[PDB]
């Protein structure tokens, strides 16, 4: 993905203040609550039938740290997302059978968690830069599907 | 919303399909899997090769359901109750795939019904298939 | 389908918005145009620069419409009847755009309602805006 | 776009049998019929109130020939669609203000029209190859939007 220099600065600057663990768990829980069909991939995590149950599940919190940690590493390779995520792409297609639409929905949920957490600092230009990043990551995770 | 003209057009087109309903359903799935490979993630237990038994069997079930929907066009939420339930609460296929399979059904019908696939009828089918998709995903959340 | 909890949730969140409704409408539009540039193709007559009165004006009208929908949440289709006719027969904006503005409205709310934007409320607001969208596109064909 | 040499050959062999004049008018006409909101760009063309009026309209037929002739040129350069359609992309954005979703809809209508015209010869693998083509053309036509 091409970001302009000010876009890259904006993205890196906000991210330096993000607590991945916490953000990770919120983004994944909100996913599971707003779009409940995504719960199909996590039957083994326990009862996911209420918002409170989802948001306090330790297996959701943990997986959310894992997901956003990988995402974090990608921020460091914005010029080669495809390469960086190729092995994960193949896993998600061949082993996990996750529909790539889920990556898009997670990205938008993540944008709403950043806005919620950062308030007025999550300005329209900053949002726009993150929207490019989340689309690029979703396209990279989807690239090796066949 | 389906107009009376829409209902007439669909009923006529599907009648012509008649006994080939199952064959056409299987063809549509095969078209879908090869054109839109992400759709295969919804069927990880299936043999998806051309002519597989699982695809042939699933295509007949799909087609039978559509035939029931045509017969209950004015009463689809009730006629498709068990299927809405199943997709929403067990299968949970992402909603975006319903438009992909709808396209593939339309292509298949086009390829088989030369005289009947007029522009008006194309429009009616597309509306009808979007209505069926809407009902099937109506209990997702 | 909105449940009573959903309705409750929307009435509360939208109430804390109150007199800023118009201001948020405008910021949502600006977020949409920067984030999803293809949406500018629907306002080729607008000055789309930061601070545009046209944008602020239109943001106020969108917000007032949503305010009306929340009030009439049990009967949105008759309540938004003039708008849906106008969108289907005059404006003719493509339907994917509704999903974009809705995501942007949610981002706007989240950025302004720290305390009120819980997962539950986020889920209800997403369903609410999807229902409005569905109403506004119900008469397109 | 990445087609295999067996896909490319299947595409070109079928296209040689297409009367682009006929197909173009039919494709544009169906677009306006199945998806009525696309009529907004064609007010200058006259009456489009009924299917018969659309499908009979001489400006629709003439316009369809131009669009599909431009599509046909693009088939000679599958490896560089972006380049072939760059000017057209800018034109559709800056002058005509056409939402790129319309290119996708037109792509899908074209596939239906080919299936209708060619029947059993429009096999699943041939369709798959044309789906890649039409997506490629739509992305190329959207590339200069800003
Ligand atoms: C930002 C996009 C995402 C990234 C970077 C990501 C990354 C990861 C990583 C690093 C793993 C661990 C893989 C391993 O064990 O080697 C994983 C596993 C997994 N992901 Fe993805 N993920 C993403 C989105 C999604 C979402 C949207 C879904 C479905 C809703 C999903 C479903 C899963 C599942 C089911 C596993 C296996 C969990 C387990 O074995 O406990 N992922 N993901
Ligand atoms: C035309 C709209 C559709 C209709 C009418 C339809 C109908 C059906 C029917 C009748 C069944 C069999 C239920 C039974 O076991 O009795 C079924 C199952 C299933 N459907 Fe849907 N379906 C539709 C679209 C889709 C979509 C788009 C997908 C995802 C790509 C999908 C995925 C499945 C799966 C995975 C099963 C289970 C197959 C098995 O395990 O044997 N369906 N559907
Ligand atoms: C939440 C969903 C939306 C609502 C509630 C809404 C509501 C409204 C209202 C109240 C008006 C003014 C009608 C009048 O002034 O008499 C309007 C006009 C308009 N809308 Fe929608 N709208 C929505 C989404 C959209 C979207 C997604 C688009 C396309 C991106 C769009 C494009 C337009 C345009 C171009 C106008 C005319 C503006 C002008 O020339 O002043 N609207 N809408
Ligand atoms: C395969 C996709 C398409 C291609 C290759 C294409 C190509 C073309 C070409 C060659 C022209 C003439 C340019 C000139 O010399 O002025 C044109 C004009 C135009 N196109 Fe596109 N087009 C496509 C899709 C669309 C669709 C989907 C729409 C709208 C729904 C659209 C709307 C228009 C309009 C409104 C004009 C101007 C017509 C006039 O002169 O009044 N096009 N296009």
């Amino acid at each position: 993905v091409h970001l302009t220099p000010e876009e890259k600065s904006a993205v890196t600057a906000l991210w330096g203040k993000v607590n991945v663990d916490e953000v990770g768990g919120e983004a994944l829980g909100r996913l599971l609550v707003v779009y409940p069909w995504t719960q199909r991939f996590f039957e083994s995590f326990g009862d996911l039938s209420t918002p409170d149950a989802v948001m306090g599940n330790p297996k959701v919190k943990a997986h959310g740290k894992k997901v956003l940690g990988a995402f974090s590493d990608g921020l460091a390779h914005l010029d080669n997302l495809k390469g960086t995520f190729a092995t994960l792409s193949e896993l998600h297609c061949d082993k996990l059978h996750v529909d790539p639409e889920n990556f898009r929905l997670l990205g938008n949920v993540l944008v709403c968690v950043l806005a919620h957490h950062f308030g007025k600092e999550f300005t329209p230009p900053v949002q726009a830069a993150y929207q490019k990043v989340v689309a690029g990551v979703a396209n990279a995770l989807a690239h090796k599907y066949h | 919303m389906l107009s009376p003209a829409d209902k007439t057009n669909v009923k006529a087109a599907w009648g012509k399909v008649g006994a080939h309903a199952g064959e056409y359903g299987a063809e549509a799935l095969e078209r879908m899997f090869l054109s839109f490979p992400t759709t295969k993630t919804a069927f990880p237990h299936f043999d998806l090769s051309h002519g597989s038994a699982q695809v042939k069997g699933h295509g007949k079930k799909v087609a039978d359901a559509l035939t029931n929907a045509v017969a209950h066009v004015d009463d689809m939420p009730n006629a498709l109750s068990a299927l809405s339930d199943l997709h929403a609460h067990k299968l949970r296929v992402d909603p975006v795939n319903f438009k992909l399979l709808s396209h593939c059904l339309l292509v298949t019908l086009a390829a088989h019904l030369p005289a009947e696939f007029t522009p008006a009828v194309h429009a009616s089918l597309d509306k009808f298939l979007a209505s069926v998709s809407t009902v099937l995903t109506s209990k997702y959340r």
